[PDB]
């Protein structure tokens, strides 16, 4: 994004900058969401081989 | 004297949060208008099924108005009882009969008013539904608008797939309609996402010739033939991106010479001179494609057909012929590619017939298509509502896609819609124009609950409508209106399926009032098999910049689903036709108006809207000319003259779950997500205490939602009970006598969905004039009118001793000594008796093989009384079950035919208490089928109620007697004094004794009438009770009665419970350390809860700390104004200390000076901030680094924040001060999974020898392959061996092992596991064979 953010956690964080950081905050938690359901999927492809 | 409310952040709230139930009520109301007439929702679906027209009969069923009949019960008997609650649906119908067969003379219009059709549930006074037994709520849906789009590309992920654009149509019911291109510059079409077909096969089926198709994707260029030469209607705009193949000259001026390309400059040069006619060679036209057919008007022979490419030979005949109007196609190599021109060639079909047949087989391959079937199917693809309906809103959104004028129209698509769309698709593929915004709310529409209920209702209609046509002939004359036509079966089997089996709808979260309101006001991205699944969502989970103030981008549940749900924000609301419109304060010039207006998601981008984080004195002036303003995604600095609109507040940005968060701006979205979920997992605590920092939404949730009881009409309270709050309304003369009696029932101890208990403790005392809108009773966790989930304790952040490692919580031993976190849990244990091979089971207390203490608490019917101190082992339900001839012994067979049949036929099979849990009975279930005779079960309880009701009269007649006779005596004595004489004769004779003529005699006469009148009212009052008890009986969906005993166990705070605040700091209690070791201040008051400061560096949530400094200094900031200035007015021994101790702390001129202001002045200075008792802090616009620090030096006691404590273990000076205060935390409810799962030896399965749990025996933990590789890795062999042998499967292993351990020795070496046997046998039976071999 061409529009950086100046406000931080300490001072008054407006509704604009808080909304921008949400974009990169959705990814992280949405990653382990499908891994906690079955983490034995990736390992299965390797253990059954060697 | 007038001042300001004085609080954190200067953001005046003009329009308070509207009804939160606007998403449920408003939607479902317009859907099914019970009280109102018939319009929208169900009505919008009746005029599409009732108007049936079956030939060979001429019957027309006209619709009038639908009116919901009478419901089943109230709203409390749907939880405490076993009521399914299903209100029948009856609609007015007036059909006319026009027989067309044999002369019978039957002509009349019989009007069958009400006809039962389908059983659709209704919505409660709050916004929840009930089908089976538990509360069920339907969550809204959100997907792409049912119309057309223009994405990038798809399907070409395996190969290259470069330079390829496509369009997609996503309906709700029917087939798909795609349009993609291939590397061969050819367009195709996908129906129901199947094999690719020519994109011109669907057009021909709509009665379109080859000549017409060409005039639906390309513009026509008219060529003129005069003076034996070729001309052309030149169009500058069309020359964009083309090479000059000839000398473009006009009026003796060569604009573009042959050779050089045509830029954008030469285009404007032609538009300025208005050049619309130039000379063009024959080769230029040869590269074009003729539209229609052109024959020689001199010979009569065909020169060239349609679609055929022109040439130097074909054009040579078109010039000699004599034509003047040559209509061809304009195609080049760039912004006008011949895509459709090459589609007709790869199209097998040639007309409409070959098209309808080809499509029919493609959809339903099997039976040979016919003349009627082929046409019927096609019309039911995208041209019929009964199979393809894009609702009444889809049309509106579909119009703005093609830049249409009007927005109204039909739900189905036309032959002109698809074509106009494909036109834009080509433009994008060419170069002109770009893609469309998908994530934009302009496309992603919200599906209200009402609409959702209509979605599963329209399906059941097209299923029953196919039966009303046939049964129409089965009717005699004019009597085919009631059941002799429509059937209420196909509909019920279609609607009930969604209220249970559907993934979109799940169990209602009632573990907390706030958790309930956030469930209704929730949006889901998952739905039917016509949308998206769980596999993909990397384009819908992520919030779009356009989603501003319409949905909180961080209100999605934490766990399996992240970003798939996300509830709905606050001020945002589903308007009329989907388009979510968030409120905006219309501000003219430099004056802000208090008026509000709902702007569309597409209208917002047309106006510039300011922000809420802007300083405003009142509502008539602006702080600074240049202030940060936002548009529709960008950020620019506008003046107060350019500003047209402005946000309402910093509340609409988030939801009600995030609005409660004090310091949300100081928290990162990561942990802020869980912070809103901790409130969703709240639990009704005993000591309900409101936070020391409110935003202004804790009072709105309780009032609007069905949490706090609201009076119907003003009146005077006479009595206040815990179970009922009677309100004596003065509908007549003002007297204590009965009049407008309106009883209000308060739900006490009933089981919810999350095994929680909802209570309503009355607040109004004796004699208190209530007003319309006042509170009468509290709620599950509400204190008075606000919301209070958790509690307020003393917090001291400090790494204790290993305990608070990751996410752990340490609490003093005082927490268990007091029931501050003691919540109420309710578990349901249903016990059903079914038909046995020997006969129906019985429910009696006669159950052998038990102890005396077991049948002691049980009555003479097997059902335990209410209020029994039961425990692990005690019997709750007295159910019995026959054995069988196989289980019978020759000894008990003889006495079976001698001492009676009911002697030794049945055995022991009653419901006991699960091992581990131990509580008390709070509610028993009563049922008795009429066909099974009303035994001692429904007779004893009845007799008891008859005895109580009779006693309730003897006590009322006693008080009434000793209440009036004690008054008539003081009147009789006055004048006719008879002391020792009146206390002799019976009380019923005191009425016969008259008194000298006087106004006093009238008093005795009136009191004689009041006695007989009232008494006669109490006598009939008992009569009414002796009716309902001995009248009709309601049963359960089960068979042979059902006894549901609810168990309640005091769930104290024990190791394993998880607690968290409102910032996202989720943790679990470690060890309950005594008040001995735990540190404490210099003034006693030991620390209650201790957290880990290390949960800040990693977990970015500084906000939680801000609350800590706000809780400690709360005795000098804003609460000080209401904790000193308010208490000094009450107690006279405080007014002498507050006036002096205040100025010494706060010397700010802004603050209230107790020394100057009097008792009257200060009083009014404490009413401006009464609501915000524990100060007030908004969401993203409240506290500040500068404001806070200043407010910490005004009251007691520490400075800067931290303060010097002392170690609880050592007791010496604590090195360097620490941050302490009162943080508002919250306890999380305990799910069934939290209950310890103890198992050692239980029952096993049949086909397999795997242990299986259930009611009594707990389920065994699974040992997945993941755990297998663990022990497989270690050198251990016997450990993992028995793991899947002696432990579980192997049957001969579980026996020998147990018989060896009880002896004292080791278990015999693992022989042959059951797995080895079963598997081996599954091989021998086959063609192969496995056999074990020795060394």
């Amino acid at each position: 994004i061409e529009t950086p953010i100046t406000a931080n956690f300490r001072e008054g964080l407006n509704v604009l900058q808080y909304f921008i950081s949400t974009h990169g905050a959705r990814k992280g938690l949405a990653d382990t969401a499908l891994k906690t359901a079955n983490s034995g999927y990736l390992t299965r492809r390797l253990v059954d081989v060697a | 004297k007038k001042r300001i409310r004085k609080d954190f952040g200067k953001r005046p709230q003009v329009l308070d949060v509207p009804y939160l139930l606007s998403i449920q009520l408003d939607s479902f109301q317009k859907f099914i208008e019970q009280d109102p007439e018939g319009q929208y929702g169900l009505e919008a679906a009746f005029r599409s099924v009732f108007p049936i027209q079956s030939y060979s009969g001429n019957s027309e069923l006209q619709y009038v108005s639908y009116r919901l009949g009478e419901p089943v019960f109230d709203v409390q008997e749907c939880q405490i009882r076993g009521v399914t609650y299903s209100a029948p649906l009856r609609v007015k119908l007036r059909l006319v009969i026009y027989e067309r067969e044999a002369p019978e003379g039957t002509v009349k219009d019989i009007k069958e008013q009400e006809v039962y059709m389908g059983e659709i549930p209704l919505m409660t006074d709050n916004g929840t539904f009930v089908i089976n037994g538990t509360e069920r709520v339907i969550v809204s849906q959100l997907h792409r608008s049912p119309g057309v789009f223009f994405d990038s590309d798809k399907g070409k992920t395996h190969s290259s797939g470069k330079v390829l654009y496509n369009a997609r149509i996503i309906p709700y019911r029917g087939s798909w309609l795609d349009f993609e291109f291939d590397p061969k510059d050819n367009l195709f079409v996908r129906i129901d996402r199947r094999r690719k077909l020519p994109a011109t096969i669907i057009l021909r089926a709509l009665n379109y010739t080859t000549e017409q198709i060409l005039d639906l994707f390309f513009e026509k260029v008219i060529f003129e033939i005069r003076d034996n030469k070729l001309q052309m209607e030149l169009v500058p705009e069309r020359l964009r991106g083309e090479t000059a193949s000839f000398d473009i000259e006009a009026n003796g001026k060569v604009y573009v010479e042959k050779g050089r390309r045509i830029t954008a400059r030469h285009i404007r040069q032609l538009e300025k001179d208005d050049v619309k006619l130039i000379e063009v060679p024959v080769e230029y036209i040869a590269g074009k494609v003729v539209a229609k057919d052109y024959i020689d008007e001199s010979t009569g022979e065909l020169i060239c057909a349609a679609n055929m490419e022109l040439s130097l030979d074909l054009l040579a005949k078109l010039s000699q012929s004599g034509h003047k109007r040559i209509e061809t196609l304009f195609t080049n190599d760039l912004d006008h590619g011949p895509y459709i021109s090459e589609t007709l060639r790869v199209d097998p079909t040639n007309d409409r017939l070959s098209a309808l047949v080809e499509i029919y087989r493609m959809m339903r391959p099997g039976e040979p298509p016919t003349r009627e079937a082929a046409e019927s199917l096609f019309e039911n693809l995208f041209f019929s509502e009964d199979r393809y309906d894009l609702s009444a809103v889809g049309r509106m959104k579909f119009n703005r896609s093609l830049l249409r004028e009007e927005i109204e129209g039909s739900g189905i698509l036309s032959k002109d819609d698809i074509i106009d769309v494909m036109k834009k698709l080509i433009d994008i593929r060419n170069g002109k124009g770009e893609v469309d915004d998908i994530d934009h709310l302009g496309n992603r529409r919200i599906r209200s609950v009402g609409e959702m209920a209509e979605n599963q209702f329209r399906v059941g209609l097209v299923r029953v409508e196919r039966a009303v046509k046939e049964r129409l002939s089965l009717g005699d004359l004019d009597t085919l209106m009631p059941q002799d036509m429509i059937n209420a079966k196909p509909i019920s089997a279609a609607v009930k399926e969604f209220f249970g089996s559907s993934q979109l709808s799940q169990f209602m979260v009632q573990n907390n009032p706030l958790s309930e309101i956030t469930h209704k006001r929730r949006i889901s991205a998952l739905g039917p098999g016509g949308l998206t699944r769980e596999r993909a969502g990397f384009e819908v989970r992520d919030v779009h910049p356009t989603h501003y103030g319409r949905v909180c981008p961080i209100e999605t549940p934490e766990g399996p689903n992240i970003g798939l749900i996300n509830s709905l924000s606050v001020y945002a609301q589903t308007n009329e036709y989907g388009f979510l419109e968030t409120p905006y304060r219309k501000v003219t010039d430099g004056v802000v108006t208090d008026e509000i207006h709902y702007l569309s998601a597409i209208e917002e981008g047309n106006y510039v809207i300011a922000q809420a984080n802007s300083n405003l004195d009142e509502e008539g002036h602006f702080v600074e000319d240049l202030v940060t303003c936002r548009s529709k995604g960008e950020s620019s600095l506008f003046s107060r003259d350019q500003v047209d609109y402005m946000d309402v507040s910093t509340q609409q940005v988030v939801s009600v779950g995030a609005s409660l968060i004090p310091f949300l701006e100081h928290d990162d979205a990561n942990r802020a997500l869980m912070g809103a979920n901790m409130q969703r997992q709240a639990v009704p605590t005993l000591r309900a205490d409101k936070p020391l920092v409110g935003t202004g939404m804790e009072r709105a949730v309780a009032v609007d939602s069905g949490v706090t009881a609201v009076a119907k009409r003003g009146g005077v309270v006479q009595y206040v009970d815990a179970s009922r709050i009677v309100i004596k309304v003065n509908e007549d003369e003002m007297y204590p006598g009965e009049a407008g009696i309106d009883i209000y029932n308060l739900t006490k101890y009933t089981r919810s969905n999350q095994n929680t208990c909802i209570n309503q403790m009355p607040c109004v005392s004796l004699g208190e004039p209530v007003e319309r809108g006042d509170v009468l009773a509290d709620g599950p966790s509400t204190d008075l009118g606000e919301l209070a989930l958790g509690q307020n304790m003393r917090v001291a952040f400090m790494p204790w001793n290993g305990y608070n490692f990751e996410d752990s919580i340490l609490v003093s031993e005082r927490v268990v000594q007091e029931d501050r976190f003691t919540t109420i849990h309710i578990q349901e244990l249903a016990c059903v008796s079914r038909d046995t091979k020997l006969g129906p089971e019985e429910i009696t207390a006669d159950i052998p093989n038990v102890g005396e203490a077991a049948l002691s608490k049980l009555d003479e019917s097997g059902i335990v009384y209410i209020g029994a101190e039961v425990t692990g082992g005690d019997i709750l339900v007295g159910k019995v079950t026959p054995k069988g001839e196989t289980q019978l012994t020759p000894e008990e067979k003889l006495l079976r035919a001698i001492f009676g049949e009911k002697a030794s036929d049945v055995k022991d099979s009653s419901l006991r208490v699960p091992n581990g849990v131990s509580g008390t009975v709070i509610d028993v279930q009563v049922f008795t089928r009429d066909g099974v005779e009303k035994d001692k079960r429904a007779l004893e309880i009845e007799e008891m109620q008859l005895k109580q009701a009779k006693k309730d009269l003897s006590e009322e007649l006693q008080i009434l007697e000793a209440g009036l006779f004690s008054r008539i005596r003081a009147v009789l004595v006055a004048g006719g004094v008879e002391a020792e004489k009146l206390d002799k004769l019976p009380r019923d004779r005191w009425l016969e004794l008259g008194l000298t003529d006087e106004e006093k005699q009238n008093q005795l006469e009136q009191l004689a009438e009041q006695y007989d009148e009232l008494k006669h009212e109490f006598e009939k009052k008992l009569e009414a009770k002796r009716r309902k008890i001995t009248q009709g009986d309601d049963l359960a969906p089960g068979v042979l009665k059902i006894v549901k005993v609810y168990l309640a166990v005091k769930r104290r705070i024990q190791p394993g419970d998880k607690m968290a605040g409102r910032h996202g700091n989720k943790g679990v209690i470690s060890k309950i350390n005594p008040i001995e070791d735990m540190p404490y201040d210099e003034n006693g008051t030991p620390v209650d809860i201790v957290l880990n400061p290390l949960g800040v560096p990693s977990r970015m949530n500084i906000g939680q700390i801000l609350e800590t400094h706000l809780g400690m200094a709360a005795k000098g900031i804003g609460d000080k104004i209401n904790a000193m200035l308010k208490q000094q007015q009450e107690v006279a021994k405080l007014r002498e200390f507050i006036q002096r101790a205040y100025d010494l702390g706060a010397d700010v001129r802004q603050k209230v000076d107790l020394s100057t202001f009097s008792d009257e002045e200060v009083m009014r200075l404490a009413e401006n901030l009464r609501k915000g008792m524990p100060i007030a802090t908004p969401v993203f616009d409240g506290a500040k680094e500068a404001e806070i620090k200043e407010l910490l030096k005004l009251g007691d006691l520490p400075t800067s924040g931290q303060i010097r404590l002392y170690d609880g273990r050592t007791g010496e000076q604590f090195e360097r001060p620490v941050t302490v205060g009162y943080m508002y935390m919250l306890k999380l409810n305990h799910l069934v999974d939290d209950k310890m799962h103890a198992r050692s030896t239980g029952s096993y399965s049949l086909v397999t020898q795997q242990p299986l749990g259930g009611k009594a025996q707990f389920g065994g933990q699974r040992f997945g392959e993941m755990e297998v590789w663990a022990l497989e890795a270690y050198g251990a062999a016997y450990t993992l061996q028995e793991m899947l042998t002696v432990k579980s499967d192997d049957v001969n292993g579980r026996t020998k092992m147990y018989k060896n351990i009880v002896d004292g020795n080791h278990q015999m070496e693992p022989g042959m596991p059951e797995s080895f046997n079963v598997l081996l046998k599954e091989i021998r039976s086959l063609g192969i064979n496995i056999e074990l071999e020795d060394e």
